């Protein structure tokens, strides 16, 4: 019964962060619940997010919600088109058609 | 030199002119050259201690020698394909000539 | 006293390699040599780009000589900002100041 998945949330973002634990609340049914693996970062340090992603990886999670900058939303794309893990963001839509977005 | 080498040992390169991306190509090897040689002449060491490890490394570990190749980069002031090549404390071309044709 | 480097060339990139090639014979020296190690990669692929930048960390490299694409670009500025590792690359320069480049 138990889902994993990532979060990845800016460090500047709170209410963005209190939203999703209201979704946590008025979306859990009985037949099974989602366990969020939550690690505050900066979302644009690329290499914090790589390093971030990869934890959730190695950490067998089924998806990965979380945001990304200019100078990270492409980390995000080509990770999730190669190793076919679903990424959910609420960030800007990415310039063209990219899979497991 | 250039255009006497032969063509199926480097591919490319038998012409007469070469391209501006192929020659700072060319111009980054000097570079590379003479800052090991000034860290060589400067009397400070370079070589690692052990097995760097993985890049994904928690926390995040820097190797300090690190920092004294970028300043040898960095104060490399040679002559080159593109003109005179010298860099600034970020990384940007100064003191460089763009000819206008 | 044999200097090892990373080299991450494109898949079409033959002239400019042909040129890195010729930079290191009309460059290397009696006392020290550079020890290239060469990943042909597809420069625009985040990924590739990452997985081979780690593949150069964990061989200990001094230096990675490189190139980037528009998508694949702030995956180098920060991967190198954090782990201290020198970046030299004829590409575009960086809409920016980073270090390490
Ligand atoms: C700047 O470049 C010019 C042209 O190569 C050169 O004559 C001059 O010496 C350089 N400046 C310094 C401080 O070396």
């Amino acid at each position: 019964n138990s889902i994993q998945i990532g979060g990845l949330f800016p460090r500047g973002a709170d209410q963005e962060y209190s939203a999703f634990r209201v979704g946590m609340v008025q979306f859990s049914t009985s037949e099974f619940r989602l366990t969020p693996h939550i690690d505050n970062l900066e979302v644009a340090n690329s290499f914090a997010v790589t390093n971030a992603f990869c934890s959730q990886f190695s950490r067998g999670v089924y998806a990965i919600f979380g945001f990304y900058d200019k100078k990270s939303v492409n980390t995000i794309t080509s990770f999730c088109g190669t190793l076919h893990v679903s990424f959910i963001t609420p960030s800007f839509p990415t310039d063209g058609t990219h899979p497991f977005v | 030199r250039w255009s006497t080498l032969e063509e199926k040992e480097y591919p490319g390169a038998h012409t007469a002119t070469i391209k501006y991306t192929s020659a700072l190509t060319y111009d980054a090897v000097q570079v590379m050259t003479e800052a090991f040689r000034n860290l060589r002449k400067q009397r400070i060491e370079i070589s690692r201690r052990g097995n760097a490890g993985d890049c994904l490394a928690n926390p995040a570990v820097p190797w300090g020698q690190g920092v004294e190749i970028e300043r040898a980069l960095k104060q490399v002031q040679v002559e080159g394909l593109s003109g005179n090549i010298k860099f600034d404390q970020n990384g940007k071309r100064i003191n460089y000539t763009i000819n206008i044709m």
